[PDB]
């Protein structure tokens, strides 16, 4: 049986590691039911993807610059002269029985994994969640973002082809050799001489299987461990206080909707990585220094600091026979937008004067500065991201390629000025539009003409009314509040059976008393604990 | 830790709803055995080389 | 938020014992040494760990008509000796096979 | 289970002596 | 005015996090001073060491098999064709500022390492330490010990030279093809074709560089946490029981010297990766498949495994159009030694029938039966480690190379049964050294000559006496016994003072007031806590 084989195997645990009283501590641990809380599981499911994938490219790789010649099974690239990197790519494509799917896989997880990011911290921002005392997991999480951002940059620089290769000679060479005094000795001690050089693709190798996942893990598993020993915030409920969580226990229900969220997650990468194709590099051929195509775009989490390149102005001084190039207003640029990520909390704290406990979030709607300077930044985020794609734009979309420039360039002082007013409008708009239902309560949507002639709009109070029929006013709560007169259950209940077939009369009834007297117990659950408090 | 509310789903015994019910959960399962089966097969028996 | 009374109280004794104890503080001489060492073999292991791959981009190394010059002031039309003949071949195929012709 | 006025009447000497005492 | 700041950036970290019980715990932690375990650590300070080493040897090499010329600094190797592995190599050791000295350590540290995982094996296993509910424990450091064999193979295996070519060869590709069934498929699908193949060297540096040192991290947390949550084993001895730890707190005692500790182990790899050479690549050259050199020599942790195919006879079967070669032997015989390694302690407890949770340490001389396998082992190591090595004992001392291939073979079967028989009597004769002490006391080294011209010893009992002058026997507790008058106090100081000049009478007197004085209060407590735990 198994009610002798668990007991034995629980007594032979206990005996020697006695975890019973620690076990049952994590097992009574209570975690939020939010679907907004499930966004940054997404980015930590896309990183353990990422390590499988990465593992299995590993037998196969070769990150040398040896030049050589193909004489492989792809025909169109035959006898041309490329490096041992582009080889071993194209032999991982065409010779080994499923490395396309492997390397698409990897990509396209490389893509959900930025993404997720990104809507993660938009999450955190927004709600309010980076207040004390965890305004230290921000800065941890402002870290992780920026390592994210340059691994992808190594990860797809190692195939040695023409896009790549451009990319790597415009973006690291180009601009490390224009900062001025430090410029090119630091060029000189990355790629050890000129440009091309010979070890910059192991270097690259190296620092992107080893270096930078390694740190990334360690920093994942801080996050982690300041998440889980410092508690989850919630947003304002019936029940929920400041001093306590309200929500389900590790288990059984939350580790199983975990469980089923990772599988869910992998299917959608293994989906998606096996019907498009991404970075086709037989198409591309070798890089070569006097060749190129019209494209020449990075990955979308780098296409923000292409577009400041492509529509900042040429201005350039030239001191006592020098030079400090266009290049440098970036490199400048790139270092204060995470100079004004990593330290915001601070900042507002300086501003705002609060330095108080926060447990409970807030409404982006009840927050109007901050929504409307995060509206503008996202706004000014989505600007230089189109400006990288302004070739592609003005090919698809019949534009003139000199109005794309001008566009941008207007566009980056004036769109986030637009944004920032009517963001603080509509938040304003909200809030004014919460508090009509708590006056008058919810618009059924029936309209009644009286005796004398008159029209009147049905209302649903929310509360206990006066002696002459209108609502007693409630107050705010920092809770929302329903809208639609169907999502408080005044219509709607289906004769139960099958899709085609119904079920008897007697069932029907008993399958009917039973929910509504289970949706009772909740509510008075609820109210009951609130008012004890 | 409190736990303030906790019920089973199914008060009522022997209803055709439990049953039909019972019935769904399985048939995603059983679709995911065939695709896992479909997934061997395709990747012995299958072209897979360059044309 | 804080942790109670008790615990903060011990666990400030402690570390200050600890600190108090060692009678550190008192031996002066022995306490600028530390340093001073401390940072001495710092300085060197870092020096070491890091001097093996700065190099300094303005060396003559490049073989030219008027002696040894740096990297960034040549390129492939530089003369190597006066009045060598440098012709403009133009890249069609045939990788094995004269690449380059006049 | 000291107060709050118990602790700020002890010296450095015996509160390492309750701390080692709770940790056993 | 660091009062002022330290009491500030204290309050602002328990008012976030609030971890003052849970730190305050782990100061009050208390662990044994016994010099034999702090053997356990010098492997984990090499393996930081290996890790640092590694990150600075991972900016300049690169693992490839292209060939090339090598048209570089080094003038007696010009010309020659090479891979990019091996140029690589040459370019650290003569074209980087201080890399010679940092592949030197590299090395240097990885033997101590596996040296140091012998030593801490040996302690662990000789006194006991694997019984109950430490067997986890012991599985997960045997397997650490065979990561730590494979990682350490491969390392040397990267440069491409004559002599990890020839190991290589005759190791990973001559054995791998001689096991039944799986016989060739898998020596393709290791190397992808034949031997020498074009992928051979980048899977290794993977295999290096990420995998091994990650499995080995991570056994190494699990070691870690399960000693520190596991509460430290000790020995026998005055105010210890099955249920306490005596030793010292965590802070600041213990801190100070496993800081020291690392910072001498660390200052010993140094010194000694500058003033010895190891692994000179460019005595050697290239590999080549017909060429080869007299030594022929793998790593000391891996010269047993190379010693055991040089002994066996050359035993084949021929069944039925098929062969099995001697390489067989070896296969099974070195996955033998490994799972009669991992799965000892349930063998013990499977014989002696003893399983009761034990927190006492035993003296080896107290367990012949063990220490007598333990002996036979260790001797039968050495003896396949000295084997393997007998082409150049045969060199520099004058013996027939014929002879030391007979002189092994034979002795791998008769030398461990001398060595256990000769450690049982030796155990048991310990264990009756310490019998004569608690009987008659410590013999003084004085003779009397009394009156009626007889000669006795006078003896120094550790207990109380008898009305006739003999003393009360004592029982063994199973802790050292002092031999030696001199280890007792019989002798004081020379005398407070430089070595050259003295000091005051006065200040002599005080000091050695207050030294004697404070000996009679450490001994006072341990007797009264000793004599309340017994009540
Ligand atoms: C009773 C009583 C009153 C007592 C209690 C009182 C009490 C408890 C209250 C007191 C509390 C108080 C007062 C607290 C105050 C705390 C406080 C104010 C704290 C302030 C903290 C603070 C200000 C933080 C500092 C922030 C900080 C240090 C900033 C970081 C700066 C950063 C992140 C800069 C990085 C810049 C950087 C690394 C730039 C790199 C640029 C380079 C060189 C890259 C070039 C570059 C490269 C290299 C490419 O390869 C590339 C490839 C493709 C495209 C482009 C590029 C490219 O641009
Ligand atoms: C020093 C050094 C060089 C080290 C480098 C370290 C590094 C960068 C790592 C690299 C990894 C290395 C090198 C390891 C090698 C390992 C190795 C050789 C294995 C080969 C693997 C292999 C052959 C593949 C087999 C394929 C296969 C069958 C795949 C199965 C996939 C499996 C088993 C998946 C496991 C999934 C998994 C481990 C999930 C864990 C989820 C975790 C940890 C979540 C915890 C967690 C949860 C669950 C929350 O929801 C949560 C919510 C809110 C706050 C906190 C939390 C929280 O903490
Ligand atoms: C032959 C071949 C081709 C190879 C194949 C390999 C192979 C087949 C292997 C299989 C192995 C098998 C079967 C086992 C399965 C194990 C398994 C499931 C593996 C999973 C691995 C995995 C999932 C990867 C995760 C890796 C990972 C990121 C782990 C993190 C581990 C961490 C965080 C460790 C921290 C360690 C650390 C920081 C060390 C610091 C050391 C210091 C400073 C010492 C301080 C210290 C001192 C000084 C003391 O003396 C001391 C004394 C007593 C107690 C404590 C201490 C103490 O703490
Ligand atoms: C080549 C090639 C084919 C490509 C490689 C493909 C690849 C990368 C493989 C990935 C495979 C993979 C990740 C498998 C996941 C398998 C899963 C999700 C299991 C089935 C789900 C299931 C049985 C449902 C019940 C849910 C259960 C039992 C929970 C499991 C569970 C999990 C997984 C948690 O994350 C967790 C986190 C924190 C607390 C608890 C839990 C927990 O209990
Ligand atoms: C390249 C090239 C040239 C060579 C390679 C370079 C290389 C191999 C580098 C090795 C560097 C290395 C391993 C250096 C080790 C340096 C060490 C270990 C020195 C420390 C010596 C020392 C003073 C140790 C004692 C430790 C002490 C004094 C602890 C004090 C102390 C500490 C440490 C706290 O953190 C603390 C935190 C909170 C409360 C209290 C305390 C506390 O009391
Ligand atoms: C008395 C001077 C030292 C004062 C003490 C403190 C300064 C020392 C700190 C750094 C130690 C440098 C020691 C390295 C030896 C040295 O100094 O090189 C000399 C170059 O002249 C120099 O004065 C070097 C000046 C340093 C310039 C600083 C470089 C700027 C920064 C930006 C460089 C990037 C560093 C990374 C940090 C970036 C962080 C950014 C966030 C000769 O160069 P060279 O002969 O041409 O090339 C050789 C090869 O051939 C041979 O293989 C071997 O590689 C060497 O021998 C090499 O020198
Ligand atoms: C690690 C210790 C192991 C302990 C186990 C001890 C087991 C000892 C077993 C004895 C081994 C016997 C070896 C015999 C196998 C054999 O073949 O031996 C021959 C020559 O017999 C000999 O010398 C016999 C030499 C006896 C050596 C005794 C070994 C005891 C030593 C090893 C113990 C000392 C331990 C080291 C001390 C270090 C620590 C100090 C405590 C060489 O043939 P070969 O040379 O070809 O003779 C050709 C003609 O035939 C042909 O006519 C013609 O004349 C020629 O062609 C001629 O060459
Ligand atoms: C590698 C990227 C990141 C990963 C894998 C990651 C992962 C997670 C996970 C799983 C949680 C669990 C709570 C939840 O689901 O919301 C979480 C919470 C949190 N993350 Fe992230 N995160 C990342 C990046 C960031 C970023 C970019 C920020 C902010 C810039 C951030 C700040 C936080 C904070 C403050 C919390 C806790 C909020 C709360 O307690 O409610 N993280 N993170
Ligand atoms: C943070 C997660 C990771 C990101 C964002 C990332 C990024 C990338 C990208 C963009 C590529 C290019 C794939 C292609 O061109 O088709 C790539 C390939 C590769 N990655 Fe990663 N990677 C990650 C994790 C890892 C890890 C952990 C390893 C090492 C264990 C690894 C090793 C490789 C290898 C060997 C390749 C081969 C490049 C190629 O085939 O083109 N990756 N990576
Ligand atoms: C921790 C256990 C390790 C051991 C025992 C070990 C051992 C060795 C040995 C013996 C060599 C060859 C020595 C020679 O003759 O030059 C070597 C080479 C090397 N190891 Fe490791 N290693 C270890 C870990 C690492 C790690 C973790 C890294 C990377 C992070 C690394 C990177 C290298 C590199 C790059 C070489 C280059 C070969 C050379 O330059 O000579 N090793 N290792
Ligand atoms: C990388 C290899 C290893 C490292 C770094 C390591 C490290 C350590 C350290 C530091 C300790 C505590 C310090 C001490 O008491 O000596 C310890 C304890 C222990 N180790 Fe190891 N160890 C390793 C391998 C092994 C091996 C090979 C075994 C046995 C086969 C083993 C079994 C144990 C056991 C049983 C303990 C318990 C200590 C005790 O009870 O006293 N370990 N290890
Ligand atoms: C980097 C900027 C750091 C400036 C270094 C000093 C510049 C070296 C000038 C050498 C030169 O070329 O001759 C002058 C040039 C021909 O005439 C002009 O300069 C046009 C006049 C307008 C300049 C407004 C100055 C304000 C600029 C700051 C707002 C930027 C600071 C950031």
């Amino acid at each position: 049986d198994f009610a002798k084989l668990a007991a034995a195997q629980g007594d032979a645990i206990d005996s020697r590691y006695h975890p019973s009283a620690a076990v049952r501590r994590q097992l009574n641990k209570v975690f939020p039911t939010h679907w907004s809380f499930l966004l940054g599981e997404i980015a930590l499911y896309s990183f353990i993807i990422l390590l499988l994938t990465g593992v299995w490219l590993t037998l196969f790789f070769d990150p040398s610059m040896a030049h050589v010649t193909y004489d492989g099974v792809y025909q169109p690239l035959r006898g041309v002269q490329m490096s041992r990197a582009y080889e071993t790519a194209l032999d991982i494509s065409f010779e080994v029985r499923g490395g396309l799917f492997v390397r698409q896989v990897h990509h396209w997880a490389a893509l959900m994994f930025a993404a997720s990011i990104m809507v993660h911290l938009a999450r955190i921002f927004f709600t309010g969640a980076f207040r004390r005392p965890r305004e230290a997991n921000w800065v941890i999480g402002s870290l992780l973002l920026i390592l994210a951002m340059f691994e992808g940059f190594f990860g797809y620089s190692l195939p040695d082809d023409l896009l790549s290769g451009t990319g790597i000679r415009a973006a690291l060479s180009g601009i490390t050799m224009g900062i001025p005094v430090i410029g090119t000795w630091m060029h000189w001690a990355l790629f050890g001489g000129d440009f091309p050089g010979e070890i910059l693709i192991p270097r690259l190798y190296a620092l992107h299987i080893l270096l930078i996942p390694g740190i990334i893990l360690a920093l994942i598993g801080a996050h982690l461990a300041l998440v889980w020993f410092q508690k989850h915030t919630q947003f304002p409920g019936p029940g929920r206080t400041e001093t306590n969580v309200v929500g389900v226990r590790v288990m059984p229900v939350f580790a199983v909707k975990s469980g089923a969220f990772f599988a869910m997650i992998t299917g959608v990468l293994g989906l998606m990585g096996g019907l498009l194709t991404i970075n086709p590099i037989w198409n591309l051929g070798p890089y070569k220094p006097s060749q190129v195509s019209a494209g020449s775009q990075p990955d979308f989490y780098m296409m923000w600091t292409d577009g400041l390149i492509r529509l900042w102005p040429a201005w350039e001084f030239y001191p006592f026979g020098h030079t400090i190039p266009q290049g440098v207003w970036v490199a400048v640029g790139m270092g204060l937008v995470f100079a004004l990520l990593i330290a915001y909390p601070f900042i507002e704290k300086k501003v705002t004067g609060d330095d108080a406990h926060h447990n409970l979030l807030q409404r982006p709607r009840d927050v109007p500065v901050r929504t409307a300077i995060g509206s503008m930044a996202i706004a000014l985020y989505l600007l230089l991201t189109f400006a990288c794609m302004n070739d592609i734009i003005a090919l698809k979309f019949h534009i003139s390629l000199n109005a794309t420039t001008w566009i941008g360039r207007i566009g980056m002082v004036v769109l986030p000025a637009i944004v920032y007013f009517v963001a603080y409008r509509w938040a304003i708009s909200l809030q004014r539009s919460d508090r009509e239902v708590l006056e008058h309560g919810v618009e059924t949507g029936i309209i009644k003409r009286l005796p004398h002639g008159a029209y009147v709009e049905l209302h649903q109070p929310l509360g206990p009314v006066d002696e002459h029929g209108h609502p007693i006013p409630l107050e705010y709560a920092g809770a929302p509040l329903p809208k639609r007169m169907n999502k408080l259950g005044s219509g709607g209940a289906p004769g139960t059976g099958s899709f085609l077939f119904p079920d008897p009369a007697v069932e029907h009834e008993a399958l009917t008393e039973a929910a509504h007297a289970s949706e009772h117990k909740s509510l008075t659950a609820l109210k009951e604990h609130q008012d004890r408090i | 830790v409190e736990t303030i509310f906790k019920e089973p789903r199914w008060p009522v015994p022997g209803t055709k709803a439990e049953k039909r019910t019972e019935r769904l959960v399985a048939y995603w399962l059983m679709l995911g055995g065939l695709s896992g089966l479909a997934l061997l097969l395709v990747f012995l028996f299958w072209p897979w080389e360059y044309q | 938020g804080r942790s109670p009374e008790v615990h903060r109280k011990t666990v400030a004794a402690n570390l200050t014992d600890a600190l108090e104890g060692s009678t550190l503080k008192r031996r002066k001489v022995i306490g600028l040494s530390l340093g001073i060492g401390l940072g001495a073999f710092g300085a060197g292991t870092l020096v070491a760990f890091i001097g093996g791959l700065i190099k300094n981009p303005w060396k003559p190394v490049v073989p030219t008509a008027e002696g040894k010059k740096a990297v960034l002031w040549t390129s492939g039309w530089t003369p190597r000796f006066k009045g060598e003949t440098i012709y403009l071949a133009r890249a069609t195929g045939r990788p094995g096979e004269s690449p380059f012709v006049k | 289970q000291p107060t709050d006025a118990e602790l700020a009447e002890m010296s450095r000497e015996e509160l390492v002596k309750l701390g080692g005492k709770i940790d056993g």
